[PDB]
Parts: C-alpha cells; structure tokens; sequence
C-alpha cells in the first residue's frame, strides 16, 4: 500500500520513453493523434490522478514524435524531411534527462509531483510540435506549402520562451534549405528537383511556369522576384 | 525489477537473456510465464520486443549475404556504413550497464525513453535496408537519392552520409577514367561498363553503353551522355601514338586535388560543382585532340 506508489512510478517511467509498460497497457490506432494509455485499477484515488496528470504529457510527446520520426524517414527528403529529422534531433536530448533521473531512481528519492515539476518546461516543448504533427498528416502537404504553414505557426505564438525558441529554429532550419537552393537558382541557376520543391518549373518563351500551391511563405512580391 | 533490467541488456546485445522468447520474426516478444505479476510489466516486455528485433534485423541482413566477392563493389561499401551505425547503437549500450552496476542501479522510464532514440535510429536503418535486398551498385544510388528527396533533416542527414558513401565508388569510376582511363571493372559497378565487347579498330562504334537500369539519380540524363563523351575521347587519344594525359600533366594534379578535397570534406556528395569542372576537362581534352 506504500509499495504501490513506487510500483506505478516504475511503470510510468517506461511509458515516458515511448514504449509499453508493465501494467499500463497501450492502445495503438492509425491516425491516433495522442493514442490512449489504459491505466490499472489502484488502491488510492489521489495517486492515480497524479499518474493521470503526467500521462498526457507522456502521451502527447510519444505519439507526435513517433510518426514524424518514422514517416519522414520513409518519405522523400524534401524540407519536411529535414524538419522532422530535427524534431528527432531534439528528441535525443529528451531521453537523456529521463535517464539521469533514473540514476537518482536507483533508490526512491522522488515522487510523482517531483516528476511533473521537472518535466514542466519540456511539456511546453513537445506540445507546440504536437500541433505541427496533426496538420501535416491531415493535409499531407507539399514542400512549398509545408514551409508556408510552418512559418504561420511560429508567428501567432507568444507567451513562452522555449516553445517559441524551437518552433522558430526547426522552421528556420527548414527555410535555410529553401534559401540555399533559391541561391543556387538566383546565382548559378542549376535547379535540383528531387520530386519538386518550387512553384517555378521548367516548361515566344514558355520556359517557366508558376503554381500557386508551392509558393513560399513570405509576401507574394518576393516570390514573384 | 532489476532482473528485467538485466534481461533487457542481453536482447540489446542480441538474442534472449534470462528466459526464452522463441521469436526471431515480427518482434522479439518477452515471455515471462507469470500471471500473478501485474499486467503492466507485460507491455514493457512488448516495448522491448521491437527494440531487440529491430536490432537483430540489422545483424540478419549483413550476415545472411555472408560477405561475397561477387558484386563486392558498392554493395559492401553500403555495408561498411551499416557497420558504423551498427557501432553507434553499441555506444549507448555501454552507458546503460554503467547505470546497472554500482561504482542509480534502477533503470526506470528515464532509460525507458533513452531507448527510443536507438529506436528511431534503428528505424532509419530499417527503412534503409527494406529498400535494398540486393548488393549490386547503380540501383543503390537511386535508392538513397530517393531517401534524400524526403525532407526533415533528422534522418535526411543520415542518408546524406550514405549518398556521399554510395557515390564514393561511383565517382571513383569517373575522374580516373577522365584523367588516365585505365579500365578497372569486374562486375560493372558503374553504369558505363568499360570494354564488354571484343577490341576492334575504331569505326565510331559505341563500346561504352550507359545502361538505363543502373543510373544514379544524382546524375541526370544529359550528364550521363556527357561522361560517355569525355570517356570516349580519352580512349581515342591513347591510340593516337601518344600516352600523354591531355595537353599537360595538370590533369594528374587535378585528381590529387580532388582526392584531398574528398578527404577534407565532411560527408556531402557534390553534384552541382562536380558537373562544372568536368566541363573544363571536356573542353580541355577535345581541343588538344
């Protein structure tokens, strides 16, 4: 009855690293948008709510990482693939702080309220990548219109630093591919079309045609220039 | 608790540890045979299931071919990468045992998640291996170039390390055949198979076919006919009673510069600047001829 409070803790920390726990069963579904996790019946109504409170933070990260870490690796190699791999780069250091916490969990020194205050800056870190993760799978957007959406998302966002910090960074690290092949196109002039990444495509001149569904994100005058 | 922590190390290094899992396919599921324990243990046994199985699939591919000298070109240069990112999985396996022993010992959800960064690392090598069952070059160059057209520079940087290494036998066929032209094929790893027809006197007959079924996707169609055009002219100046590399010994300095540039350069395969100075060799070798 005091042991069950640690027995749910060790069950919880394996849920946090995105994998199946001991008695917290995980329900997978296609198009999950934060799949649900089924907790066990327990002996005290207060201690379940504390693991019910940390669980969406474990839920929303583990799902929105999981498909962007795999669908990007399956997909082409456009600006959406350098974007999703940078989410995977940020996901490397998230698993590091959990393991340094487990070095302090060789013997019980923390409880559930100590778990949530430590992951409180990181639950705001994952959840603005969560709204990216829902729209890019409903739309399945193309590379000119991916950066156009991803620009607009980090822009009507204020209120916290470290969420605004990353959601600039990875979109800036998606715009910086775009600017370089723009600079290959405005200086040398060789375009590399893997599949397509631009509004402008080759073919009394009919050499170039523009589509309005692959426009960049900035105001339409610079795309015309 | 900790005995299941000890069991999860041995399937990370390989096949089953404390108990028998009896499955090499579709995931490596831990069977404990206990019902009186909590049902929450079983789902973390199912977290381990696709960690160990996705590790042994990388051992399965490189050991089922069981290294072969036939098609021993670009295929095993792809395997030499496949052992260096096999290597990167093992380095996080050693920090997990230094957590285990005393020098803390309990591994909880911290490392439970630490493990999913190997997972997305191994899923990158899983998508890399599912494309290619064969080890013949040329079609490997259209494989990793189809993986870099995908965006999201997390695994796109990793397959950029592979396209810089898959191409590294491919472009090693090129610039020596531009600079000296001494034929070095055994199984035609390049799309230009040099001398598959018996030697005849030159009636402008095409001995160097370009073979559409093995074209790299970073080399476009006007460049594949271009490197044939320099490779056909470099052989016509060998039998002109001259062994002189075109118009100077500066063609031999160029190969050395390129090999140091490749040495200094991180992993990237150049294709927009690579096609530029072969113009400066193509216009060079044509006027001297």
């Amino acid at each position: 009855l005091p042991s069950q409070e640690t027995c749910l803790v060790e069950d919880l920390l394996y849920i946090l690293i995105g994998v199946d726990g001991r008695y917290i069963s995980v329900q997978p579904l296609v198009g999950r948008q934060s799949r649900s996790f089924s907790v066990e019946q327990n002996l005290d109504s207060s201690v379940k709510e504390l693991v019910n409170r940390i669980l969406p933070v474990a839920t929303n990260y583990s799902t929105v990482t999981r498909f962007v870490e795999e669908n990007s690796s399956f997909e082409y190699g456009q600006v959406n693939h350098a974007l999703g791999a940078a989410m995977r780069t940020l996901g490397k250091e998230y698993m590091i702080l959990i393991s340094q916490l487990e070095h302090l969990q060789r013997q019980g020194l923390l409880s559930l309220q100590k778990l949530w205050f430590y992951i409180q800056p990181t639950l705001r870190t994952m959840e603005v990548l969560a709204s990216i993760a829902t729209s890019l799978n409903k739309g399945e957007c193309f590379g000119g219109a991916t950066l156009s959406l991803l620009h607009d998302r980090t822009f009507g966002y204020t209120g916290d630093s470290q969420a605004q910090e990353l959601c600039l960074y990875l979109t800036k690290a998606a715009s910086a591919p775009y600017f370089d092949i723009l600079e290959r196109w405005i200086y040398r002039g060789i375009i590399n079309d893997p599949y397509s990444e631009f509004m402008v495509e080759e073919h009394w001149d009919q050499r170039y045609t523009i589509v309005q569904q692959q426009i960049p994100s900035f105001l339409q005058k610079v795309a015309d220039k | 608790e900790t005995s299941l922590v000890r069991d999860l190390l041995y399937v990370f290094q390989g096949i089953d540890g404390k108990f028998v899992k009896m499955c090499n396919s579709e995931n490596c599921y831990k069977v404990d045979g206990k019902v009186a324990v909590s049902k929450s243990l079983k789902d973390i046994t199912s977290k381990l299931s696709e960690l160990g199985w996705l590790h042994n699939k990388i051992k399965k591919y490189t050991d089922q071919r069981s290294l072969d000298r036939a098609f021993g070109l670009v295929g095993q240069s792809f395997c030499a990468a496949l052992h260096q990112e096999l290597k990167e999985y093992y380095r996080l396996l050693s920090v997990l045992h230094s957590q285990l022993q005393v020098e803390s010992s309990l591994t909880l959800r911290r490392l439970l998640v630490w493990t999913f960064d190997p997972k997305i690392r191994l899923k990158t090598l899983a998508a890399l291996v599912d494309h290619c069952q064969g080890r013949k070059g040329g079609e490997l160059a259209s494989a990793v170039h189809a993986y870099t057209k995908t965006g999201d520079p997390y695994m796109r940087s990793l397959v950029q390390h592979i396209l810089g290494l898959v191409a590294y036998p491919i472009l090693n066929f090129l610039y020596r055949w531009i600079y000296d032209g001494e034929l070095e094929d055994t199984y035609h790893e390049f799309f230009v198979a040099s001398d598959p027809v018996v030697k005849t006197d030159r009636l402008w007959h095409d001995k160097y076919s370009l073979r559409k079924s093995m074209i790299p996707s970073f080399m476009t169609m006007d460049q594949s006919r271009k490197v044939l055009l320099i490779g056909k002219s470099i052989n016509f100046l060998h039998q002109v009673c001259h062994d002189q590399t075109p118009a100077s010994k500066a063609m031999a300095v160029g190969k050395s510069a390129e090999s140091p540039k490749d040495a200094a350069e991180l992993f990237t395969d150049l294709e927009n600047a690579f096609q530029t100075k072969i113009d400066a060799a193509y216009f060079d070798t044509s006027k001297y001829l």
